[PDB]
Parts: C-alpha cells; structure tokens; sequence
C-alpha cells in the first residue's frame, strides 16, 4: 500500500482499482474473512493515496453510506481515517502541505455526507454498535468542514441501487403555441447540428457515411425530411411535457425568433433562478438518460453503470453537457418568451450566505434538538416523579441525544473554537470569523443546555459528566461582548436569566451549608454550576469582556453570587471544609471578570461600568438596588482592611487552622482583584493621560501587590513542615499571576530567609539518610519510611514555593545580571 | 551589542563577527531581472 502515495500520474486507474476493490467489498457469497481481507485492502491504499484522488470513491460513498445499513459500517470507519488524517486538506484555506486544497465539489460531497448521516441517524432506532462506529465519522467531517463553507449548489427543498425516473411526459399535453416553438426550435436544432457537422468538415451527399463524410440531411428544413423532422422534434417534445408536469408554466410573453448557421444562444444569460429552473431540468435529462442505462443494465441481466449517480453527486465535468443542453433549451424558450414559473421558490430560497454557512445550518439543528430535549426531559422528569412508565417514548431521542450530540457538540466547539470567538476587527482563528448571527445562536445554546440541565443531574445520570463537558466548550466558545453589545433581547434574556439563576442557586447552596431539594442543590451546584460558573468566569476574565458583559442586572447578579461565596466564610461545617477549594477558585475568577472596584467603594464615583453609575436614581430604585453602593452588602471589608488583616494573621504566625477562609477564598480573591485593578488604577501605562482621563476608581499600586507577595510567602513559611498542607499547591498557582510586579528588596526580605530555612532542612534531612545508611539490617530499614516522609514534606514545600521563585527570578534576571548582587550570588549558593 | 550580556554571554555564544579586523560583507537580493541560462534541472522548462 505504501507505494502509492505519489501516484498522479495513473490516477485514472488508481480511482479504477478503488472502485473495483469497493465493489468486491460489497460482495454476496463472500465469507466473512475474504470480506474482512478486502476492507484492510482498501483501508490500507485510502490510508497512502492522496486526498484529491479519492474524489470519486466519496462521490460513491455519499450515495451507499446515508442508508447505514449492514454494509455502511466498513465505509464510515473509511471515511473517519480519511477525514482525520486528511483534515488540514479540507478545512484551511491554504490546504494541506504538497496535496493542495479541497474544491467546491469535495466540500459539497463532504457536507452532503455529513447531512446524510447525521438525518439517517437521527431518525434510526438505536443499536449501539452502529451508533459507535457513526458517532466518530460525524465528528471528523464536521472537523474537516470549515465552518463558513457555503454550498454554492444551495436548495431549500431539496427533493429526494439509483433509481432515475424522470417525469411522466407522456401524461401531460402539449399547448400548440408552445408546438409552433417546438417547432422553431427544431430548426434550430438542425441548424446548430450542422454548424457543428461544419466544423467537423462535413458535406452535404445523398448518401450517409462518415469515412465520405457525407451526410444527406444537409437541406434546409424546409427540405429536411419529415421523419427526421419529427425525431429532431421529438426530444422536445419530451422535455417540455417534461416541464409541464414540473408545472413550469412556459408562455409567450415577448417576441419569438445548405449553409449550416448556429442561431446564437449563448447571448441570452439565465439568471440565478433560472439556472436553477435548468439545473433541475437538467436533472430531469440525467433522468432519463440514466433510465435508457438501466434498460441497458436488465437486457444485460446484472450489473451497475459508472455513472449512473445523481445529478448532485456528478462534479461539473459530467454535468457540463446535461446544463449546456437544458440550458439552450430554456435560453430558446427566452427568445421565443416563454418563461419557466419560479413560484416563490427563488426568493424563499435567497436567504443569504449567512444562513447558507455549514455552520449556521449546524448550529440551528442543534437549537431545534435542544427543543426536543426540553420535551423529552420534562416527560423523563414527570415519569420519573410519579406513575413508572418504561414505555419511554422518546428513547430513541434521548438515546441519540445522550450518544451523539453531546459528544459532537463537545469535539466540533473544541475544534472551532477561535471562529466563533473571532472579530473582524480581531481575527484569532486561521481564517473566518463567525457571523454575529453564529455567536448569537452558540450563546442561545449555551444558555439552553444549562436551563436544561439545571436541578437535574441525576436524570442525565452517566451522561451528566458529558452535558457538563459541553457547557465547559460552549463557554469558552461564547463571544459575550458582542452578543451583549448586538444582539437579540431574547438572546439577552436567555444570558442574563442564566446568571440570575446561577446566583439563586448559590445563595441557596450557601444557606443550606450554613444549616431531599437540598441534596439536588448541593449535588446540582457542586458538580454542573460551580465549575460551569468559574470556566464562563474565566473566560470572560481572559477576554476582558467583563466591561462589557457584567453591567446592570448581571452585575446585580454577580454581586449576590459574590457576597454570598464570601458570606460563608463564617461557617466552620466539615461540608464547607471539603468545599472551600472550589468556591474560592470561582470567587478569584468572578474577582478577575467583574468590572467594579467592589473592596474600593469609595472611589466608585468614577467607574463607568458600575450600575450605580449607568442607571439612573429614578431607577435603581425600580429594582431592589439600595441607595448607597457601600451598601450592596457590608460583609466584605473593604482593600485596607483586608490587606491589614492579612498582614496582622501572616506576622501573628497563625497555621492553616486558624485561618482556612483566608487562606482558600479570601487570598485568592485578592491575587485576582489586585492585578486586574493594578492595569485601571493610578501607577499604570497612561495611554489615556493625553485626554482629561477621569480620576482612577481604584487605588491600587505595586505597593499592595508587594505587601501581599511578602504576606503570602510569610505564611506558607508559618506553615513549612507541616504533615498534611494540600493547600499551598493551590495558593501558589493562584499567587504567580502576582509576582510579575514585585519589588528589588523583596529578595532580602523574604526569599533569601525562606530559601535558607529549606536548605537547612534539606541538610538535616539529608544528615539523617546518612546516619541511616550508616546503620544497616532493621536499623537501615526502620525510620526509611520516616525520612522518606520528611523528604515528601520537603518536596511539597519545595513546589509549593519554587514555583514563586522562578517568576521573581525572570522578571529580575536581567538587572541581576547587569549589575552584580550579592544577594543575588546567595540565592545561587542557596 | 545590547542584550547580549543578558543572554548568551554565560550560555557561551560568541557574537558572529567578534574578531573580525572589518566589518562583514553582506549580499543581498537585489530585484533587477537578469537573464541567466536556463538551469538544467528546472522544474519546468526542459531546452533540447
């Protein structure tokens, strides 16, 4: 197999030898192991050939696949290598390196494969081994599709082992004016006929013989005999009963139009519409002309024409001749007036390339599915609650719901992440930016599956792992900005109605840890929203849309689930002792996303975002806002009192004990609230000082972030040694960001001493091993465990700080280097 | 040299032209068609 890879030169019988191999694969009285021989064989060549010449072989299999049948299952394996491997060739504008790029008809057979597949099944029953085998092959093509892909071929009807029957002319009439165009047409006919007998050089002789070249219907046709008359004229005849029972009303509405002269055709152009009108004639040519095939393939008693596979599945090539034909055909109709009846077809077709993107199509199924799983959901929860049915008459949608479109929706928003994400301005991804329709419908998804899950993990059940997953994508995927900034008040609502609702459940969460529906909260919160609620957070926080996202009410909201994740700092429950961790890491990231000085309420006078600010007295009051925003709740002090606090706790010595909500929520806060208002206070790039920049809303300088830094590393050195402090991996990752502006003296003040005081016990733990090895048989192997221990203690404070070091070590690396320091030379021999 | 100190200098690289008694020759593209043979193994164009 390998050795065909490079072989453009007999692509011809490359495709021919593929085609042969396929068709044995699909073979009657075959055994089981021949069958499985002949689907390595031609996995194995798929694997090596190039991707363009496989063109013809997906032409095959997007007519044999949709059927999912017993022979489908080979093919969809076949086709998700391809599309894995050959991704780059399909998706990127570019293409892949040395095969080139896709064309039109590859991306217009990939997507009707697509479509084909995910229809067949979606309306399949479920079997679980066929769902295995699709669920991956679905995923690939979506990956290798590019997103913005519009079908140049694009229907809206899309009507309809090929059966070509075309439509029964016979059934219909002909009018009589449209037989005096037959009529005209016909010496038409003739007359372009002989022109083209012309430039083949033909002559007019009684006799007929090529060899002679002599041909004795060159005669006016006038002359031209009535028998060849009526078989010229014939054809169509055919066609336009054809079109009559298409109910193309053709009628007169303008004017109406040997030597072999071409009456000129080409002159009169069919618009859009009316290409369609022929491309569907055209079909309807290919329909017959397939019909004489298969006539063809009963006399001959079995067999199977090449090209006899649809009209759409046919590249240009193939239909050039059929269009050129329905084409003249309907351009003489023109002439003579007559003109095709479009309906309202044409324009209910337009839409635009908008919704013509293959993700705009995708994005709506998944929508519409969305819809579905409300109704299916609320039955599952009403037979759930009362009156046991087994029945389950959506199982097969919750069992396509649960199988493959969870799975897909994760793996296609993993892929197309940065499209959506994408601006005009602002163009992340390799090429392409989502429509502002595309971000609105991803965000209107987002907020519909989290609705849908909300209170109800347990009916999902195993399933519930991968409905959070696909929130996790669709949240990193959500373009807040512009969809808060332009978008529809339903897809507004739908967003801010999801904060509201996430800082109900937390509030409610929060008192039920303070001390039935409370299992279901806590399970809900603790395992779906939570994580859900920190990853949109973070996202936000990262993309610096909370400017523009966390205004008005979901600021309101943002300022509840806030105060409440603060406010249970109080408890002391072993609950809440298991689950400090995740609630802080939500409150950093909601700390790093919300746009208001929230420990600086002093100075929110000047903030543009703030509610306090961008609504009115009058209103503020309409809603349950107070008068004063240091009033929005008091629970939280405000920065100079915290930071005292924490520097009070951190020069007292205190252990973890004593202070497990500083050290897991309240820390954490800060590590994200000071470098975010470090960037919008005083002491920061003033690239708006040229205008009268309003004063600073914050106060924050490089001092606050030094003193924190310093009271960070005093505690973890007040907790070094200790047995179990599964903390300070935490408060380490959370405390780099804040490094970057630390200051010279830091180095004496804190690292040296603390680095000190590890080197003297990685001294005397090491003394100890010495001792031990010094001793041998149960003294060597007594107290092994005991400085195997001590080692692990001091390999965990070692990642708990050196992880701190390597930042400050980066960032001041450069003036160490340039100008000596002893210091410096130290924390080397450290 | 501005940075090398910072980076390099104790990695043990040594500036490319460090002691060189004149400044190194440089070549560059200049963008004036000129008519040269036609090569014999070009991709495309085969004289006989």
């Amino acid at each position: 197999a390998p050795l065909f890879a490079g072989t453009e030169h007999r692509a011809i019988m490359v495709d021919s030898m593929l085609h042969t191999v396929y068709r044995l694969s699909r073979g009657r009285s075959l055994t089981k192991a021949q069958r499985d021989v002949i689907e390595d064989c031609l996995m194995a060549l798929c694997r090596y050939i190039r991707p363009s010449m496989l063109q013809h072989l997906l032409r095959r299999l997007v007519f044999d696949v949709p059927i999912l049948n017993e022979f489908a299952k080979m093919p969809l394996k076949l086709l998700t290598n391809h599309y894995e491997r050959c991704w780059k060739y399909y998706c990127l504008p570019t293409g892949w390196a040395n095969f080139g790029v896709t064309s039109e008809e590859e991306l217009h057979l990939t997507r009707k494969l697509f479509w084909g597949i995910f229809d067949s099944l979606a309306h399949k029953k479920y079997d679980q081994e066929l769902y295995r085998i699709a669920m991956p092959c679905l995923c690939a093509i979506a990956g290798a599709l590019p997103p913005d892909y519009v079908d140049a071929s694009y229907s809206s009807k899309t009507e309809k082992n090929f059966d070509p029957r075309p439509v029964e002319t016979l059934n219909v009439i002909i009018p009589e004016k449209l037989d005096s165009f037959i009529n005209k047409f016909a010496e038409y006919t003739h007359e372009k006929w002989a022109f083209d007998k012309i430039q083949n050089n033909w002559s007019y002789g009684e006799n007929i013989d090529e060899e002679l070249k002599t041909h004795p219907m060159l005669r006016p046709y006038k002359t031209f005999s009535e028998k060849d008359k009526e078989i010229y004229r014939w054809p169509i005849k055919e066609s336009l009963k054809a079109m009559i029972a298409w109910e193309w009303t053709v009628e007169k509405a303008r004017e109406g139009e040997y030597n072999p002269q071409p009456p000129d055709l080409s002159v009169v152009t069919l618009s859009r519409e009316l290409q369609a009108m022929a491309e569907q004639l055209a079909e309807n040519y290919h329909n017959t002309w397939g019909r004489k095939k298969k006539q063809e393939l009963e006399a001959k008693g079995g067999g199977s024409h090449p090209l006899l596979v649809p009209y759409d599945t046919l590249t240009a090539k193939e239909k050039a001749r059929d269009r050129e034909k329905a084409q003249e055909l309907l351009k003489f109709l023109q002439m003579n007036g007559y003109a095709v009846t479009r309906g309202l077809k044409d324009m209910e077709l337009d839409t635009s390339s908008i919704e013509k993107r293959f993700a705009f199509g995708f994005l709506q199924q998944l929508l519409r599915w969305m819809d579905i799983s409300q109704e299916f959901i609320a039955h599952l929860e009403a037979v759930v609650s009362s009156g046991r049915v087994e029945k389950s008459p959506h199982e097969q949608e919750i069992k396509f719901f649960a199988k493959i479109l969870l799975p897909l929706i994760n793996q296609y928003f993993t892929n197309h992440c940065l499209y959506f994400l994408s601006t005009p301005a602002k163009v992340l991804g390799s090429g392409g930016h989502a429509s502002n329709k595309e971000k609105e419908m991803i965000t209107s998804l987002f907020c519909k599956l989290a609705a849908l899950v909300r209170h109800r993990v347990s009916l999902f059940g195993t399933d519930a792992p991968a409905v959070v997953n696909c929130l996790h994508i669709l949240a990193r995927s959500l373009d807040a900005r512009t969809v808060m900034k332009s978008g529809p008040e339903i897809v507004k609502a739908g967003l801010r109605s999801f904060f509201e609702s996430a800082s109900e459940d937390i509030e409610k969460m929060v008192e039920n840890l303070r001390l039935k529906g409370v299992g279901q909260n806590l399970t809900y919160t603790t395992v779906a929203l939570l994580p859900v609620l920190t990853t949109l957070f973070q996202h936000i926080a990262q993309h610096q849309f909370g400017d523009d996202v966390i205004l008005d009410d979901v600021q309101v909201s943002c300022y509840r689930t806030l105060c409440s994740i603060y406010s249970l700092g109080t408890t002391r429950n072993p609950y809440v002792e298991k689950l400090r961790p995740a609630l802080g890491e939500c409150l950093a990231r909601l700390a790093a996303a919300m746009p208001v000085a929230f420990l600086e309420p002093e100075l929110n006078e000047y903030n543009a975002c703030s509610v306090y600010t961008t609504k009115s007295p009058r209103e503020r009051a309409i809603l349950g806002l107070p008068n004063s925003v240091e009033e929005m709740c008091p629970d939280i002090p405000v920065l100079e009192r915290l930071m005292a606090e924490i520097g009070g706790l951190a020069e007292s010595g205190a252990r973890y004990t004593e202070m497990p909500h500083v050290i897991e929520i309240t820390l954490p806060m800060l590590c994200s609230y000071l470098p975010r208002w470090w960037e919008r206070g005083p002491e920061a790039p003033p690239p708006a000082l040229p205008a009268g920049a309003p004063p600073p809303c914050t106060a924050v300088t490089s001092d606050h972030l030094n003193s924190l830094l310093g009271n960070i590393l005093r505690i973890i050195v007040n907790n070094l040694g200790i047995d179990e402090a599964s903390w300070m991996k935490r408060l380490a990752v959370f405390a780099q960001p804040i490094v970057s502006r630390a200051r010279p003296e830091l180095l004496r003040s804190h690292f040296i001493p603390t680095i000190g005081r590890l080197r003297k016990r990685a001294g005397k733990v090491v003394a100890e091993e010495e001792q031990l090895r010094l001793e041998a048989k149960a003294e060597a192997e007594e107290g092994e465990l005991l400085v195997r221990d001590e080692f692990s203690v001091l390999c965990r404070d070692l990642y708990a700080l050196y992880p701190l070091l390597i930042r400050y070590v980066d960032n001041n690396r450069a003036h160490w280097l340039t100008e000596p320091n002893p210091n410096a030379e130290e924390l080397f021999r450290m | 040299l501005r940075f090398f100190a910072i980076c390099g200098l104790q990695e043990g690289f040594e500036p490319f032209a460090i002691n060189m008694q004149r400044p190194v020759t440089t070549w560059f593209s200049k963008s004036l068609p000129q008519f040269e043979p036609v090569p014999l193994e070009h991709p495309h164009y085969e004289v006989a």
